[PDB]
């Protein structure tokens, strides 16, 4: 016979190994697969689709169907941003209830750009001025408009297009940064301010809602595959 | 660098590799913990056999996973450590016993009694797993009747799919000094693909 | 390991006449060359044809009660004229075996005997921090032969704390009465140097074993025979030391 | 490592209804099938009764039937052979195994029992 | 000097690494190596060599020379195979002593074919027709003839053939399978039944013995270096 | 073999990568712990709000590493592991949280009150990290003034050279029942590159 | 998981002084903003008080300023909202919650209180 | 599928790189645990030196691994894990010290007095190695008279082979506090050639 | 949506993956680098620069600057070694606060070729032949000059060259010797005694002093990042 | 980390036969020689005594010899010299370290004692 020598691994049951066991079925006639619409090839590309934030997540409005409704109030020019969402995933509540933070969760670390879409829903007539902020990494969240205004922002118009587009770049320090919250490494700061005002024809209600859509960018990936599962 | 336009998003890829949804369900994980025993005493309770339905929908680790995706083809691989120890607080002995598990295609007699002709079987796969040494280990493929699992079926006709039935009992005979054993399952779904994909399940199963 | 089936019962006699020996084998075909591996030549002395003739040892009865047998080489052909000489007058040997052992019965006689191969085969003392043990004439039986038993060596631990079922890792052939009369082993040179001193080191372990029990038809032989026919291949010593007469 | 205690196993006489017992260790009663075996004093060994718990599936040997009852535990994972109307070829030496199986044969079986001897003899 | 960084790992001793430690002995001439026959290149050789299968480990019959002969009996038409093997390595005591089992209990994975040789050791005179046949994966033990007989089968003849081979696929569930009694995943059944029985000659002895080899095939393999050894 | 002549050494490389300055730094490693609160009770010391000025020199694996060298330019990796807590034995509850982390620029308005302007920032970068999920990560590249940072600097005008601040709050109100939470941030220094390598500093920090 | 106890939450009446106060768990006030909300019966949610403890920047409502004083720690980590000179209209719901911020505005937050009510209502 | 015919076996290799030779021995194992010290004390036992024959036959592990085997020739790693600590319960001090390991070559003197001139060897290899770094290596090669080292030797002249002698001391003066230490050494067998493969010894040893 | 997957390790940070994270500073301009004489490119290139052997530490002398300077004393012809250098870089605390040795402490093997030098500052008209002496690994070190004068060994001669080199191979068991004190694996040693002995001109000073220096080959190298840092 | 505790240093008067004592810690006696040496006041290092216990192998100063005695422990694995006979230029701090060795070097040593001062002078 061959002269082998058995290694340390022997009789070790790896979960995470790949190697090839005796088929308990010889000629089993298996069912052909067919073309159902929508095969998936990695699970990165389900957080390739936009899915709704749940911007208000406070008391009452929390579990309720209210939780992604934006209200514009018929509130003054007070400075204090009309939302400011903070790009931290697991640090912060809100990013985390989405499909692109659901994947978050199965990974420890993430790269690549996040874009933010804002379907503004108020009586077509109806125009004004928004300004769609971000705050880099580190810096402050900013609280009054010129500030915010000073960096990178749009200046969407309610009037003219409906849907506002914001793609938050991948300014990081690191070449992969974190899924959990052991420091509060606050990267970005989408910030949305009253530019102008909301102006509306005749007596059309003076308080409509806007809707928030977060999504992955093809050069988005994750790596380390953890989880958590309870009972 | 600081950049806000509207393009498509900036890139291409950077690599996503075990991300893929083969390297996303790779991953063994506890299925069930079927528990037997060699009573020289009449258990009719434990009597030898344990007999468990092969379903995910036990465990939660692997089901919320599952659940991602609507349609599923998957050739499953089984990993069966079993441990034992000795009952009663006694100085008793044993030698190494054989545990018989056998896997039962989907739509067949399931066994009761760990008599019954049921377990001879001329058909049924069975694997004979002599105690210490490596953990046994089979692979039942694709065994749906349909194109696809049906993780979540909608209509009428819960018995989602069947992936068959396992039934583990001692081969040796009555031994004066009763022997517990747990069978630990492991299920590694491999060459996995799926199709539509839902919201993730949010609360407790 | 040895699953082979040959004919059954008997074809044509080829007759093996190496120099002044003669053996008529049973056919001649399944023979079975250890690891795959020829007895060459060191890469000196050769005494060829003259040292390299069928020596024939002691015919030993297989009986129901039959636990086995084991033999040594060079050792068991230490008595054997030229071969024997030329082991005793030089410190150098090396030289391979063509064992051939056969065994005739009738279609009436049931069993099955394995020949084993053992290299280097110590024989039974779990005396790790010490081997040897027994004695050079207690290790040594010779042309004689030494018992297995159920100076004492366990059969279903080959003498030696290794089960017996394992035992087919060793180069092997399974006499099975039903099939083959013949077992053929050619076993190459195997020690840890060039060439040796063959008074001393034990270079091969022939072992036949009783693998089925004997079973004769109501009333016949109440015992068969088996032979061991073994012939030194490609034989070479260095160098001759004062043909010390006896 | 399995185990399975042979206990129960004491002196009767000519038509005794004596109970062996075996508990299942290290494995599920329904996983293995459940054997006796008697080494008649200067004998080979003879099947006597063997059941599969899972779906229970009696068998006896020729000369034990009718009279020996093999039933077994789920809960406590025993087997109970009640060895009722002894007589004195049944002075032999009973061993429990697990089988697969699912009765009476030399080999098919796996993990075995120490020993114990009820001998059916009537004395003072 | 080189501008170098030690870099976390320095001052660790790996068990398994491979580095290149100064040579302790400056030109020792070693002696060469010589074609001492039978190198081994793997364990995996070892086992595509054929052991016999201890069939019978009672509590008489085991660790004596009497757990190799399986005995086939004076006995009836009893449906009761006359041997009932489970193909699962560890989790049945059995294969764990064979050479092909010695190797699985160095590693936790097994994949590809094991082949099954029996050698009829009876009466050359003697015929008769068995049954060996084999159950795949979970699918139980078949216990009458007819069941089994359904299943992949060969009708080994006793009168022609005195070694049979039946080789038991590879028909697994996942790419490897265990080496662990963790489950009770029951593989294959080797079965032999009487398709016949067995007829003799005159009155040659009514009871002859078979003997049972097992090996791994060319296709078979292991993975994970694990190991187990006690005091 | 045993050879000893006085040639250069002896042959060339034998594999040395994992010995290179970027796999020699490609660990991260704990650079503080700041901890933070949503306190009912009007706590002005733990005051939400926590601030920690970004300097290695506060732990010592990371510093006598860095410190084998004068100048270095190194892209900022940063980890934020958030990890909470009830304070007061009560079977009080709460919401999932959600923390703010900003990173500012080197030469900044450092806050202070948990209130104040300097916490909307209009240009300084933040992340809003819900809790329980994969902790946060931002990358923050060579923000030197200089052409590299001096690890020593020989002179006058210790600040050393400035990475920023971070200042890490709760975003959500005044929960009755108060939760505690520790941010551990981790530094994995990439694309680092050094220059004059000192002897390394042999003490005590 | 950070939590924000609300508590000092009682019926007063009409020119009331009470305080309330909530704790933070899982993270330093300094990286939270901290402000309040009242769930005025029947009618929606409206921005109270709010400061960041980092710097602390102070912010009230139009109808709340000058009476009502927030207020931070950062050794306990909580906010102390002075609730002075509390009016009929002032009988709503309060709920402490953690911003960015850094004031009065229905979103920009993250974790929630559970729920406390000040009835200002001079009863017997 | 469900095939059997009588073919070889079915079809070719399917990767089989972590069970070769080479894989299978590549894992170092303790082999023994050498205790010395510094006693300031007149121990004429442990009295500073500990030596210890290279023989796999100690431990188990390593042992039943080569028994595979009847001949093998390997070129012999070791590695030297060298821990200490004070005896006395006391404030006692000391300065860092440093350990002699001696290799000696097969069939030399075998040193005994932790003093005698067999300690300076103008021949023997030996390993100066300072405490508190990473532990010492030294790469021995086949040292075997033979052209392979025979684990079952059969015949007559145990002293299966002689890989040598392995001997440690302080090398420090006697100091106040006594300082114990042990000495870890580990044996990777490294380019290991293997020849007729054996029954494993079922046993124990 | 594109159907994608899970898998186990999603949302777990590992501290030493390597992913794209969202960079904090879009845009931000980075000074560019400049050639700062010194770059360095691996650890390994500090240890090919010699640094000084501390080789006296005793009670006095340890920690002084007297810790280098080796004393040829006026003392007679006494074999017992000038001095002994156990080449067992952790297993020995003298090669261990060298420049070669720090670096050694960052990881737990080593491989390849240590030189030695040794730079003799004595009185230019001073002169002497000593002889440095190296035995390979497991042999005791030498104690009689005789003994030592039959290993690797060079007569180094005071008045023709002073500075002296001597490479110490790598003739080592194992493909990486360890930097852990488990066992004291007597690697080399290097040896000095005195050949003949020093002639002194006149009546110049007749105690002078040597130095020694370690250093790395080209073929030198290391594995398995370690480390240990204490408060 | 190897521990050499010396101990056994005290005030004696010319012609005293006092004994020092050292342990073992971290290693193995017989792997390091072990030996003495003396800072005479205001003069630098002396050797005095050197054996390495793994075969015993005894030399002494030039000075020093015949009177003291140095021996080893391999079960404590301590090393007791035996200082007979002092004298008063024996008024020494004495060292115990762990060498290689196996004698009086200056150098070719590793671990060194704290520190003890044996006095030889008669005094009342």
């Amino acid at each position: 016979g061959l002269p082998v020598m058995n290694t340390p691994g022997s009789n070790q049951y790896l979960t995470a190994d790949n190697f090839q066991s005796p088929c308990a079925l010889p000629e089993f006639d298996v069912t052909p697969p067919i073309d159902i619409p929508g095969e998936v090839k990695n699970m990165m590309e389900l957080a390739e689709i936009d899915t709704m934030i749940p911007f208000d997540l406070s008391a009452t409005k929390k579990n309720t169907m209210e939780m992604y409704r934006v209200r514009l109030s018929d509130k003054p020019h007070t400075d204090d941003p009309i939302l400011c969402l903070s790009l931290s995933p697991a640090s912060d509540p809100r990013l985390s209830h989405t499909m692109l933070g659901e994947i978050l969760n199965y990974y420890t670390h993430w790269a690549g750009s996040l874009k933010f879409t804002f379907l503004f829903c108020g009586s077509m007539m109806a125009t004004g001025k928004l300004l769609v902020s971000y705050a880099p990494p580190g810096a402050d969240p900013p609280k009054k408009r010129k500030e915010a205004m000073l960096g990178t922002h749009v200046i969407w118009d309610i009037g003219l297009q409906s849907s506002c587009t914001m793609v938050v770049p991948w300014i990081s320090n690191t070449t992969y940064r974190q899924t959990i919250d052991d420091s509060f490494t606050e990267g970005g700061y989408i910030s949305v301010f009253y530019q102008t005002r909301i102006v509306v024809p005749l007596s059309t209600p003076r308080e409509m809602d806007i809707l928030g859509f977060v999504s992955a960018c093809n050069d988005f990936s994750v790596r380390l595959l953890r989880d958590t599962t309870h009972i | 660098p600081s950049d806000t336009v509207q393009t498509r998003h900036v890139v291409q890829h950077r690599s996503r590799s075990e991300s893929s949804i083969e390297s996303f369900f790779a991953r063994g994980a506890c299925v069930t913990i079927m528990t037997v025993d060699n009573p020289a005493s009449t258990t009719n309770k434990d009597k030898l056999f344990a007999v468990w339905k092969i379903t995910y929908k036990d465990t939660v680790q692997l089901r919320r996973k599952l659940e991602f995706f609507t349609y599923s083809r998957f050739d499953m691989e089984l990993t069966f450590v079993v441990t034992a120890n000795f009952t009663e607080t006694n100085n008793g002995h044993a030698l190494n016993q054989v545990y018989q598990i056998m896997y039962v295609p989907p739509g067949a007699p399931v066994p009761e009694k760990w008599d019954d002709y049921t377990w001879q079987t001329s058909s049924n796969p069975s694997i004979f797993y002599t105690y210490g040494t490596a953990p046994a280990r089979i692979s039942v493929p694709y065994v749906g009747i349909s194109n696809a699992y049906s993780h979540f079926y909608d209509g009428f006709s819960a018995s989602l799919n069947d992936f068959g039935i396992l039934a583990v009992r001692v081969v040796n005979d009555h031994n004066p000094t009763k022997v517990t054993s747990k069978i630990r399952v492991y299920l590694k779904p491999k060459h996995i693909r799926v199709w539509c994909p839902r919201p993730p399940r949010a609360v407790a199963y | 390991s040895p699953n082979i089936e040959a004919c059954g019962y008997s074809d044509r006699v080829l007759q093996l006449t190496l120099g002044n020996s003669t053996i008529t084998t049973q056919e001649a075909a399944n023979s079975v060359v250890a690891y795959g591996r020829w007895p060459e030549y060191l890469r000196p002395t050769e005494p060829d044809v003259a040292a390299c003739r069928f020596y024939t040892l002691d015919t030993v009865s297989w009986t129901k009660e039959s636990r086995g047998w084991w033999w040594k080489l060079p050792d068991a052909l230490r008595d054997m004229g030229l071969f024997g000489q030329n082991m005793y007058y030089h410190y150098l040997g090396r030289s391979g075996y063509t064992v051939h052992v056969q065994c005739n019965a009738s279609k009436f006689h049931q069993g099955a005997l394995g020949v084993f191969a053992v290299p280097e085969m110590c024989l039974a003392g779990d005396s790790n921090t010490t081997t040897m043990h027994t004695s050079y004439q207690n290790a040594n039986p010779g042309e004689k032969g030494g018992t297995f038993t159920g100076f004492c060596p366990v059969d279903y631990l080959l003498g030696n704390g290794t089960l017996l079922g394992n035992a087919f890792v060793f180069p092997h052939q399974i006499i099975n009465l039903r099939t083959n009369n013949c077992a053929t082993l050619v076993l190459p040179y195997v020690n840890s140097l060039s060439i040796d001193s063959m008074v001393k080191h034990n270079n091969w372990g022939i072992a036949i074993l009783p693998l089925a029990p004997l079973n004769f038809a109501s009333e016949s032989s109440p015992e068969i025979p088996i032979t061991l026919t073994i012939a030194p291949m490609c034989c070479e010593f260095n160098g001759l030391r004062n043909i010390t007469l006896p | 490592q399995v185990q399975l205690q042979e206990s129960g196993g004491g002196l009767v006489q000519p038509g005794g209804s004596l109970t062996l017992s075996c508990a299942a260790s290290g494995y599920a009663v329904s996983r293995y099938s459940m054997g006796w075996f008697r080494q008649a004093p200067g004998k080979e060994n003879e099947g006597v009764a063997a059941i599969d718990s899972s779906g229970v599936g009696t068998t006896y040997a020729d000369s034990v039937k009718g009279r020996f009852t093999i039933s077994r535990d789920n809960a406590k994972d025993t087997v109970y052979l009640r060895m009722n109307s002894l007589k004195p070829e049944d002075t032999a030496i009973y061993y429990c195994a697990s089988g697969f199986g699912l009765s009476l044969s030399r080999y098919t079986y796996a993990y075995w029992g120490q020993g114990t001897q009820v001998t059916v003899s009537s004395h003072h």
